[PDB]
């Protein structure tokens, strides 16, 4: 039962975290890149620097590793495979992280209420600031939910340890790119 | 209208997603504990006046030093967690947690937080403690923890039984207006 809940909440959490991407390019990054609102001189053509890579996120995790986590959901003790065939696409967490700073300063000295503006008018509870941290609030928590599967899967399991060992190195690796 | 934006830090021993949780379903979650707290705002009344809370969990990230405080800048209020029934997480208030969220913002309110009341008084985790040579963490302790961090204030909750638990997020509010 257990390792149930866990592959059900891994699931769940995954298609929120793709809707929040997903919300996120098409009201904050859409508004800009619309040219239907009049945006700050000091961030035009800069949304490269405020969202970074994260189409490429969301492109990955819509078009693939959603589909593939969910044909897992009855192998939960396998599912740390699926993260291994996938190792090279989590490199782009690296990139995201390194920007984040720079999106974070430019968000603050340049964009005055331009977003506030946006939420305010779409009604969303999340601030841009909240859609923006959660590649990194995602990237660290798959090696969490790797860490209860251990906890509940036999010696059929090292299809979660070379799993894990993969979602321990992104992070870290994203973590030593820092300045 | 007022928005507020809390950030939870600690380490993995506080159960920091299962008080964020058990804060915001009003129950703590019993049969499966997730894992998974997503960034949370809801609007709330404190001393009449209606404010949106924003929730921010940080799980995960422990191991991180420099991912972490990409979720620092503009914090509001600070919950500085550790559990009650592990001594290493509350000296590590001092020695990681509070150094870190000074460091990157200086001037934000942290209101001290120690989780696990349910367990300070209970026989199998007093023994498992008293077998390494420790005991509970008591109160005198966390009121002098959190003046020489600067806290605005020391509170003691249980995501268990719920003891303490509104009134930790009603003071991390009225430490913002
Ligand atoms: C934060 C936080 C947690 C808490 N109290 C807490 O965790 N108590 C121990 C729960 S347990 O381990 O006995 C248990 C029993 C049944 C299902 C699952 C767990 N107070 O603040």
């Amino acid at each position: 039962r257990k390792k149930e809940f866990i592959m059900a909440e891994l699931l769940q959490t995954e298609k929120a975290y793709v809707r929040d991407l997903h919300e996120c390019l098409e009201t904050y990054l859409w508004e800009m890149t619309s040219g239907v609102e009049e945006i700050p001189p000091g961030i035009l053509n800069k949304e490269h620097i405020i969202f970074g890579n994260i189409q490429e996120i969301y492109d990955f995790h819509n078009n693939i590793f959603l589909k593939e986590l969910e044909k897992y959901e009855q192998l939960p003790e396998d599912v740390g495979h699926c993260f291994v065939t996938w190792a090279d696409k989590f490199q782009m967490y690296v990139t995201y992280c390194k920007n984040k700073p720079d999106s974070n300063q430019l968000i603050l000295e340049h964009a005055g209420t331009f977003f506030d503006e946006i939420q305010q008018r779409h009604g969303l509870a999340n601030s841009i600031s909240s859609y923006l941290i959660k590649p990194v609030q995602r990237v660290t928590k798959y090696q969490l939910l790797l860490k209860e599967l251990l906890t509940c899967c036999e010696e059929g399991k090292g299809e979660l340890k070379d799993g894990l060992e993969v979602m321990l190195s992104v992070p870290k690796k994203a973590n030593d790119a820092m300045h | 209208m007022q928005a507020i934006k809390c950030v939870v830090v600690g380490d993995g021993a506080v159960g920091k997603t299962c008080l964020l949780i058990s804060y915001t379903t009003n129950a703590f979650p019993g049969e499966y504990i997730p894992t998974v707290f997503d960034n949370y705002s809801a609007n709330v009344m404190v001393d009449g006046k209606p404010v949106n809370l924003g929730l921010w969990d940080t799980a995960g990230q422990e191991d991180y030093d420099r991912l972490r405080p990409l979720s620092y800048p503009q914090t509001d209020v600070f919950l500085i967690c550790f559990s009650l029934v592990s001594p290493a997480s509350f000296e590590n208030v001092r020695a990681k947690w509070y150094p870190e969220v000074r460091h990157h913002c200086p001037n934000t309110p942290i209101i001290l937080v120690g989780t696990k009341l349910d367990l300070r008084d209970d026989k199998d985790t007093i023994e498992k403690l008293k077998e390494k040579k420790l005991t509970p963490i008591t109160y005198p302790q966390g009121l002098a923890m959190a003046k020489e961090i600067g806290a605005v204030k020391y509170l003691e909750c249980s995501a268990l039984t719920q003891r303490g638990l509104k009134t930790v997020f009603d003071e991390a509010i009225r430490a913002v207006l």
